[PDB]
């Protein structure tokens, strides 16, 4: 691989961030991993995507600034729960402060559409104005692979420490 | 939502986060709380606007800060200046716990020592040792023979000791054996052993010997200097270990003050804490002094730290992107040394073209600002100064009576060796067994 994109997952606890990671990389589903990787080729270039997870640190707003260090891309994840959706406002402000970056928004758990709170209509409008792309996903329906890859395509347009 | 833990930790200073990370790795259930909205505790790295908040009367206008300093996101400014010894115990902990995964490092360009108005690069190798104008030919010869003994000495082999006894000889006698002049003593004691006064001269050699050897080993590990410095500032360190804790099951609460410490009915022993998020309980607590002021005592020492922003490299450093300055006390009629720790945009701690020069010493007059004048004059023109005084606290007790294991305040030393000493000491007090690195 000739390019390495560090991308981070954010948003409220419970949404599905951990599962969206294990889906896109390991095609698995739980009912925790530090980070998982996946390589794609874009314009003949091998791109490793390093996708970091929160270790549950988002629960009481304890995400380290170091989590965003050198991150060239990021996904905000909401839930079935308008609470998380409204909280997506918070994580946007968090990210542009600590990162550098290309951002995308995802509405996970679309498989449970029979318990929907706040429709697709608003989520698209919310995304369209705020310059970040949208993709309604489900980790169990699955727009998982599309969402991650769509983000990776977009980052591709953008472009001595010592070991102990 | 959990309420019962094996360990509660308060404050996200480096000391606490290392212990948290170690205990979580050990398989303990750790709850770590900070009343502040960011990680680092007393030794965090902060933004330029935060510096104005903490140390200045009013903030600075948007256009003044914009034209002079650029964007606040480029600024990660250490509140307490420290480097890491390259062969020191913190690097050893970073390797074993693999926190090296969360932090990148660069080597400090060199160390410089003040002598009669000018600074001099401490020789890092033989080429530099030959060229150096610090000492004369016979002085260099005598010290060469001294440092050869440092490296060839073996504890359990008495035939290598050249008649010296680390425990029964003072360092002055070690010096005496090798014929060393007072100026060569000052160099060794202050530039290599990193003592901040001459008390060591009349004390058993063993501590001086250990520090000197650590110096030599640290410079040998990679070259150039004994020192490393983290990209994005010292604040990356606690955050690294906190992340280790979380991965290993630790729970973290920022911006969560302690409403009340709970104590066992009749013993005074720790029971838990009340917060806005609820009540949490543990058989014991680890905390910095700010959480238990009544259970700490003052060491008697106050430390002035002056953060200086510069538009230019430090004069007489060959445009070094980082360095350490050592001003021995006898060069100033002082009781203790003055340090300067200098880093730049090479370390992602300030915006392009700036340098951070942090001057510290232990205060000994009623005018701390004037005490620092000698060091101010070494830096060239200074864009801005941020002045802060801190008092050094330490626990009254070891925690065996109340289960309140308190850390010491970050001291005036130039590196983290005394911090990792605290860690090992606290770990033993908390677990009953010495720290074994996996
Ligand atoms: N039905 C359904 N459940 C999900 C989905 N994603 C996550 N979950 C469930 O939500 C719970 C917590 O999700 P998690 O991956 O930990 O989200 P996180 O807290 O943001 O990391 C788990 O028990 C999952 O089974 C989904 O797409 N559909
Ligand atoms: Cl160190
Ligand atoms: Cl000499
Ligand atoms: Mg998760």
């Amino acid at each position: 691989y000739d390019l390495l994109f560090k991308i981070v997952l954010i948003g409220d606890s419970g949404v599905g961030k951990s599962n969206l990671l294990s889906r896109f990389t390991k095609n698995e589903f739980n009912m925790g991993v530090e980070f998982a990787t996946r390589t794609l080729e874009i314009e003949g270039k091998r791109i490793k995507a390093q996708i970091w997870d929160t270790a549950g640190q988002e629960r009481y707003r304890a995400i380290t600034s170091a989590y965003y260090r050198g991150a060239v891309g990021a996904l905000i994840v909401y839930d079935s729960k308008s609470s998380s959706y409204e909280n997506c406002n918070h994580w946007l402000s968090e990210l542009r402060e600590n990162a550098d970056v290309a951002v995308g928004l995802i509405g996970n758990k679309s498989d449970l559409a029979h318990l929907r709170a706040v429709p697709t209509e608003e989520s698209k409008t919310f995304a369209q104005e705020n310059q970040l792309l949208f993709t309604e996903t489900s980790a169990l329906s699955e727009n998982v692979d599309k969402a991650f890859e769509e983000l990776i395509n977009t980052i591709y347009q953008k472009v001595p420490t010592i070991s102990l | 939502i959990d309420t019962d833990y094996d360990v509660i930790v308060l404050g996200t200073g480096i000391t606490e986060c290392i212990l948290s990370g170690l205990l979580s790795v050990d398989g303990k259930k750790v709850l770590h709380i900070d009343k502040q909205d960011h990680y680092g505790g007393e030794a965090a790295s902060v933004t330029l606007s935060q510096l104005y908040e903490k140390f200045k009367q009013n903030p600075i206008s948007k256009e003044e800060r914009e034209s002079k300093f650029g964007k606040d996101r480029d600024w990660n400014v250490d509140l307490i200046p420290k480097f890491l010894m390259a062969n020191g115990e913190l690097t050893n902990i970073l390797i074993h716990t693999d926190v090296t995964r969360y932090v990148d490092f660069k080597q400090v360009s060199g160390s410089y020592v003040f002598k009669q108005g000018k600074i001099y690069k401490v020789p890092a190798n033989e080429i530099e040792a030959i060229s150096s104008p610090l000492m004369g030919i016979f002085e260099k010869r005598r010290m060469k023979k001294f440092l050869e003994w440092i490296s060839s000495y073996k504890e359990d082999d008495l035939s290598t000791h050249q008649g010296l006894d680390l425990d029964k000889n003072t360092m002055d006698e070690v010096y005496y054996k090798f014929g060393l002049g007072n100026s060569t003593k000052e160099f060794i004691g202050h530039a290599m052993a990193l003592w901040t006064n001459d008390d060591y001269l009349q004390q058993p050699a063993r501590p001086s010997f250990e520090r000197i050897l650590l110096y030599c080993q640290s410079v040998a590990r990679y070259g150039k200097s004994p020192y490393l410095y983290p990209m994005y500032g010292l604040g990356e360190l606690p955050q690294g270990f906190a992340r280790l804790s979380a991965i290993y099951g630790g729970t973290y609460m920022l911006d969560t003050p302690i409403d009340e410490v709970l104590y066992k009915k009749d013993t005074g022993k720790f029971e838990g804490v009340k917060t806005k998020l609820g009540t949490f309980k543990a058989p014991l607590v680890i905390a910095d002094p700010t959480y238990f002021p009544e259970k700490c005592k003052s060491t008697g020492q106050r430390v002035i730290r002056a953060i200086c922003i510069l538009n230019h490299p430090v004069p007489n450093t060959s445009n070094a992107d980082s360095l350490q300055i050592i001003i021995p006390q006898s060069q100033l009629g002082r009781k203790s040394d003055i340090y300067v720790a200098i880093v730049s945009d090479a370390h992602n701690v300030c915006s392009k073209g700036h340098y951070l020069a942090i001057i510290s010493t232990i205060i000994e007059t009623d005018k701390p600002h004037i005490e620092l004048e000698p060091a101010f004059k070494l830096l060239g023109p200074i864009e801005e100064k941020f002045m802060g005084i801190a008092e050094l606290f330490e626990p009254r007790e070891d925690g065996s009576k109340d289960n309140i294991y308190l850390s010491r305040s970050y001291d005036a030393s130039s590196h983290f060796e005394s911090m990792t000493d605290d860690v090992k000491d606290i770990y033993f007090r908390v677990t009953g067994h010495p720290l074994v690195l996996k």
